[PDB]
RNA sequence: AAUAACCGGAGAGGGAACCCACU
């Protein structure tokens, strides 16, 4: 359920959830990106 | 469409070497310009 | 962004010169004779190892921040 | 040299190396078409952009 | 390339292209703008000649092999926001899967 | 069709909802044109 | 000793000003 994102600064995974603060877990830090996808991707060359 | 084809093979261009003449029409040119320039020089003079 | 793997107009491999350009005009050569020395003759494919620029180690200056 | 018969073009060409920028003008940022979509509310007619 | 770090930096509306050169001819003034640096567009061998009557007026004709090797294939980006708000109670605005 | 005493007016005409629509936006229904806010201030200073 | 219940039952919501850019 809980989701997988990225630090930053720290490259840190950590989890988060819904309706919580944005901090890292150890700098706590403010800006959030998150991880690719697990579906497929298939481009053709062209 | 059948000018265009023939278009096609003959070809119409433009390039540097269409913008270019020979060195004795070049001498004529300087040869004016210098003629010209002198008179209005001459003319400045007199007026002056 | 990165050297082109072929010529836009004729299709020879140029991407796999570049590192060894690099090593040649550290070696202080003429770009000219050293490009020569890798062997391109056209005009059509010396332009992109000639006039072309990387930025690739621009961007890996930076840190990856997405890791 | 035609590429279609083959036959040399009978006049010789300018040709060169030269340096060309693809404008923002992309063509698909422009088309678009209406078939009685939405409407404004003061009045009746189509939307705008 | 409009500037290095546009990969990190969020604009709206940023064109980038694949494969900017600096250009075969320039003035001595170019390299003073980084302009080598950051160029944008190609090279490109052109033929100043009436081909096949499909380019008249302000028109040119496209080798397609060129677009499909790389020949000025350039990527596009554009950027989304959203402010969740939450009012007096008569409004809350929440992120969920509708 | 017309009278010189029509000229000055007694009443005040007010046009329906069409003229002066209402609108929603985020859902909280408060933004209103200025033809009510105006209509508004017509009727208190009437009132008072 | 009980019988097809719309079975892709779909309209949309601001606007107003400013600046930029294409003809
Ligand atoms: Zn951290
Ligand atoms: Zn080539």
């Amino acid at each position: 359920q809980p989701m997988i994102y990225i630090c930053g600064e720290c490259h840190t995974e950590n989890e988060i959830k819904s309706r919580d603060p944005i901090r890292c877990r150890e700098c706590g830090y403010r800006i959030m990106y998150k991880k690719r996808t697990k579906r497929l991707v298939v481009f053709d060359a062209r | 469409t059948v000018i265009n084809n023939w278009l096609l093979i003959e070809g119409h261009t433009i390039g540097i070497g269409d913008s270019i003449a020979d060195s004795k029409t070049y001498q004529d040119i300087q040869n004016t310009i210098k003629k010209a320039k002198q008179d209005v020089i001459e003319v400045i003079e007199k007026a002056h | 962004m990165i050297i082109p793997v072929r010529c836009f107009t004729c299709g020879k491999i140029v991407g796999n010169k570049w590192e060894a350009y690099l090593g040649l005009l550290q070696a202080e050569y003429t770009e000219g004779d050293a490009l020569d020395a890798l062997g391109l003759k056209r005009y059509c494919c010396r332009r992109m190892l000639l006039a072309h620029v990387d930025l690739i180690e621009k961007l890996l200056n930076y840190a990856p921040l997405e890791k | 040299y035609n590429g279609f018969t083959g036959r040399k073009i009978t006049s010789q060409i300018f040709i060169g190396p030269t340096y060309y920028q693809r404008l923002k003008h992309m063509v698909d940022d422009k088309i678009h078409s209406r078939a009685r979509g939405p409407i404004q509310i003061l009045n009746r007619q189509p939307m705008e952009g | 390339v409009y500037i290095t770090n546009f990969h990190v930096r969020m604009d709206t509306l940023a064109h980038v292209l694949y494969y900017p050169q600096k250009p075969l001819v320039t003035t001595r003034s170019m390299e003073y703008l980084r302009f080598r640096e950051l160029p944008a567009g190609i090279n490109s061998i052109v033929a100043i000649a009436s081909y096949t009557g499909y380019n008249q007026e302000d028109s040119v004709i496209m080798n397609r092999s060129a677009v499909d090797r790389g020949f000025f294939r350039s990527v596009f980006y554009r950027s989304y926001k959203e402010q969740e708000s939450k009012k007096g109670f008569d409004q809350e605005e929440v992120f969920e899967k509708p | 069709y017309a009278r010189p005493e029509w000229m000055i007016v007694t009443v005040l005409p007010v046009p329906p909802l069409s003229v002066r629509p209402a609108v929603v936006m985020q859902g909280s229904a408060r933004n209103q044109d200025d033809l009510t806010h105006k209509l508004a201030d017509i009727v208190k200073i009437n009132n008072q």
